[PDB]
């Protein structure tokens, strides 16, 4: 209903899928699963709308409890489907583990992954796939910790993760906690991530629209009105 | 590296080497444009440069225009100034420029020139004596007297600086029989920045290719429908051959190329018939074991590392001598027995895993085929825990179930041999299903069009949004080559236009397997020759 | 539109080129329309008049990215929305210049995801 | 060459033949193990010669945290080809871990199994 209303006043409407999270042990029996992913193609089902459901999530609190290698024959009929998965392997993350989700679970996208540097096949094989990694900027910076930290030494890895061709997205996860929306979000990465140009940021919208689960036509809708607004946008930025 | 100098000089010939020695570091090459009036003394400058032959100098004359004084002259002295300024530019560098010389009106035009194509550093020069001859000039930089002055920085415009293939076939512009170019590309440029500054419809995007600086009638004559006469142009289009069988060219195999000579003379041939055609990579299927021979001390690893040697010589060669060249890759093809010895698709994959770990090698092992008979008696579901160790190791897969095939098994052909790229499947029209899934993972089709010619859903195919790419099997045995597989699309499949043709190209360089910074650099590579290509096809 | 002036006499007094014109002896050149940026005049509202300056207050705004357009592959091809090809060369080279702190306006105006 | 010169002067000559060592690599980007798989696959299809490739052995780590119950799937294709397995296990291990070593993996030798006298 909002997106309808938004549009028959010709205004900025901001198109919107859902996506359904099926934790893991987060409420007791782990027959919820079942039960979330059952829900998930269900409303897949609805077969006439305008903000659909895509996929499902794979979301848990750190790792072992909430392993991603666990779910593969639950997981088969959803996945049939026609729905998308996007397992929540990363953030402390064993290698085995991404690898088990990417590969088993064929889940098209990937949570944080921070530590993936470290695991050079892992690299080779997500960006030959174009596997998208949506990373949290203030979240993971506030709850890891990246240079510019006191008393830290880490620093982010998005230059690396863009230089080497990793379908990246730039994302949210929870504005209120976080206290950022997107704009901060990708403002913080100028001093988060030194040398970073606009250009790279060009690339990580263009990525972000390349990851998202969605129909081709409306895809090639997508990108001429994201092209056209974009051209408009940069005529009247260097105004400025 | 040559920091080549262009200057105009009206009645004062004295400004070229002040420009000259306003730098100390000193240039390498000046050339200086200037109109057939009489009032020229090329002398002065010809001796100073003759006392440094180190350094190369060329005088260009204008004919016909004495002077400047009406709009026709104007016109035609802007146009010879900008083929001569885009004749003299650097291959691959931006030159420098002083604008000192001439009247007001070369100036300017010089200006504008510098504003279209780009220069390194456009700058100016002040005398206080203004010299005429060589010491009072030496005498006055010497003291300090000298002045250079500077403002330009300026990338220029990459696409009409890229538009200098064009200026041959034209005699030299006879003011008889000239047509000013140069007034079509600045028209060209002008059109496409006011059309799209004044609409949103045609605003939107259109070209994913890249390219969107074509003159509008390009990019018309592109939306059209092509013709069975657009072959020249299609010769001329670089391509790509994702699937081309190695012994399948001069039809030949198991029983005559045991021996290496046989190999070689194939091998050289191949890339030859490769490079003629102008393509510009291509992966190849191979099949070692079928050209080995234990008699003769020729194991399968022997044959695979002989092919790759004699490939790597050949683009390295063809390299060197700065020549198009055609990078290609080897695949190898896990032939299907399913009767006897069933241990040899093992024995190919450790051979096609050893192979790609050579590592060192601009061709190299990227991937494996799953060919051979692809009925259900040898369908997906058999030896995907086997091909658990080739996907360990990140090495890509190509299946292939398009001919006799039900639709679930090319669905866990896609979802447990976890095929990275798809071969043929033809009737992938009546499982939407199976379209959802193939669309959605990004998935590209090896369709060949001669193969099956030997309704064609291909122009669905794209509608839908499948990275289709046109292929060629066996040039050999079907008698014709890529450049021909692109042609029959005209009447195989009817409403067929180029830009779908550009967009069969991109859907194949992205679908080969190659690395990130490989696959980036073959796409600045196709978008140069493309948008060259059409540049000069657009014209004649 | 720019253009240019050519007397082939010079004329000095007002008779004369009024003369000149009316026989059409004074011609006119242009080298055609020019487009410019669509958008950089937000300068004059952030400068002010600044009636009162002298050769201290030098305002090198534009010269540093100017220097910048070349001094500095990767970036070359990274090209996405194709139709920012026919983007003006001066806009393209401010993309390629590194991330700043005070690109808040333009990061809220732009489309994100 | 060694082999050929000893023997062509009719001398005392050591007959020598190889053994891949599939190392354990804990995590070690144990595709590590699939590679050494395929080479001794490879080296074994080299065929002709007098000095040859026999068989592959695994070891190291020998904790049960890297026992031989997990790449039991893996030595497939080295078996159906034609070459030997041998499996190190039994220093401080399991009295379970032997028994998958010999009845999954198929091993034809066990290395060390000092502690086999407590399983009869
Ligand atoms: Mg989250
Ligand atoms: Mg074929």
């Amino acid at each position: 209903r909002l997106i309808t209303e938004a549009k028959q006043k010709n205004q900025f409407y901001c198109h919107v899928n859902l996506l359904v999270i099926a934790s893991r042990k987060f409420s007791g029996d782990l027959s919820d699963i079942s039960k979330h992913l059952a829900l998930a193609i269900t409303a897949m089902q609805q077969g006439e709308g305008v903000c659909r459901i895509v996929g499902v999530d794979l979301a848990g609190f750190e790792n072992k409890e909430t392993r991603a290698s666990y779910y593969e024959h639950d997981f088969k009929a959803v996945h049939r489907c026609g729905l998308a998965v996007t397992a929540h392997a990363g953030e402390n993350d064993d290698p085995e583990g991404i690898w088990q989700a990417v590969y088993s679970l064929h889940a098209r996208r990937l949570g944080h992954a921070l530590n993936l540097l470290e695991a050079p096949d892992l690299m080779r094989t997500v960006i030959e796939r174009k596997i998208g990694v949506e990373m949290c900027p203030y979240a993971n910076y506030q709850i890891k910790g990246f240079a510019p930290m006191p008393n830290f030494s880490a620093l982010y890895p998005l230059k690396k993760y863009l230089e080497a061709g990793i379908l990246v997205s730039v994302n949210t996860d929870n504005i209120g906690i976080s206290g950022a929306n997107l704009s901060e979000n990708l403002l913080i990465l100028a001093d988060l991530c030194p040398g970073i140009s606009r250009m790279d940021v060009l690339t990580i919208i263009r990525n972000s629209i390349e990851t998202a689960f969605i129909s081709h036509d409306f895809r090639m809708e997508l990108l001429k009105f994201f092209d056209r607004k974009i051209y408009d946008v940069c005529l009247i930025s260097i105004k400025n | 590296m040559s920091r080549v100098l262009l200057c105009s000089a009206g009645h004062s010939s004295m400004v070229v080497p002040e420009a000259f020695h306003a730098v100390p570091e000193g240039f390498e090459e000046v050339h200086v444009f200037t109109t057939d009036s009489e009032k020229f003394n090329p002398v002065v400058l010809n001796d100073f440069f003759h006392s440094l032959p180190n350094v190369r100098f060329s005088i260009t004359k204008c004919h016909g225009l004495a002077d400047i004084l009406n709009e026709r002259d104007f016109e035609f002295y802007q146009e010879m100034l900008w083929q001569w300024y885009l004749t003299k530019m650097p291959d691959n560098e931006l030159p420098y420029v002083c604008l000192s010389g001439g009247i007001k009106s070369m100036s300017a035009s010089l200006q504008k020139a510098a504003t279209l194509f780009g220069a390194q550093s456009v700058f100016h020069v002040l005398a206080d004596n203004n010299p005429r001859n060589i010491e009072e000039m030496f005498d006055a930089l010497q003291k300090g007297q000298i002045h250079f002055i500077e403002m330009g920085y300026e990338p220029g415009w990459a696409a009409l600086r890229r538009l200098k293939k064009i200026l041959p076939i034209n005699e030299g512009c006879s003011r008889d029989n000239f047509k000013p170019l140069i007034s079509k590309s600045i028209e060209e440029i002008l059109s496409n920045v006011k059309i799209m500054a004044s609409d949103t419809g045609k605003s939107n995007q259109l070209p994913f290719p890249s390219l969107a600086i074509l003159p509008p009638i390009a990019q018309q004559w592109l939306q059209l429908p092509l013709s069975a006469n657009d072959g020249a142009w299609i010769q001329n289009l670089p391509k790509v051959d994702l699937h081309c069988h190695l012994g399948g060219f001069a039809t030949n195999g198991s029983k005559l190329l045991k021996d290496k000579g046989c190999l070689i003379r194939q091998v050289e041939l191949l890339y030859q018939s490769l490079v003629n055609d102008n393509v510009a990579y291509a992966e190849i299927r191979c099949s070692p074991n079928n050209y080995a021979d234990k008699n003769k001390n020729r194991s399968a690893w022997v044959v695979l590392q002989d092919i790759n040697d004699t490939f790597t010589r050949l683009i390295t060669e063809a390299k060197q001598k700065n020549q198009f060249y055609c990078h290609v890759n080897l695949l190898v093809i896990a032939s299907r027995k399913f009767s006897g010895d069933l241990s040899d698709i093992s024995k190919h994959l450790a051979l096609a895993i050893t192979a790609m770990q050579q590592g060192e090698g601009v061709c190299r092992i990227v991937g494996v085929d799953l060919a051979g008979f692809e009925n259900k008696e040898t369908r997906a579901s058999y030896y995907e825990h086997d091909f658990k160790a080739v996907h360990r190791c990140g090495l890509a897969v190509t299946a292939h179930a398009g001919e006799n095939d039900d639709p679930e098994g090319i669905w866990q052909a896609v979802y447990s041999l976890h095929a990275r790229r798809l071969g043929h499947a033809l009737n992938l029209l009546e499982a939407p299903d199976l379209m959802r899934t193939v669309i959605e993972r990004k998935i590209g089709v090896e369709m060949c069009p001669y193969a099956n010619y030997q309704l064609y859903p291909l122009k669905k195919y794209l509608e839908a949004g499948i990275l289709v790419s046109v292929n060629t099997d066996n040039i050999g045995i079907s008698g014709a080559n890529l450049s021909e597989n692109l042609l029959i699309l005209a009447d195989l499949c009817p409403g067929i236009s180029r830009m779908d043709v550009l967009t069969i190209i991109r859907n194949s360089i992205e679908t080969a397997f190659i690395s990130h910074d490989f696959r980036m650099e073959l796409l600045k590579f196709f978008d140069r020759k493309i948008y060259d290509v059409c540049l000069i096809s657009i014209k004649n």
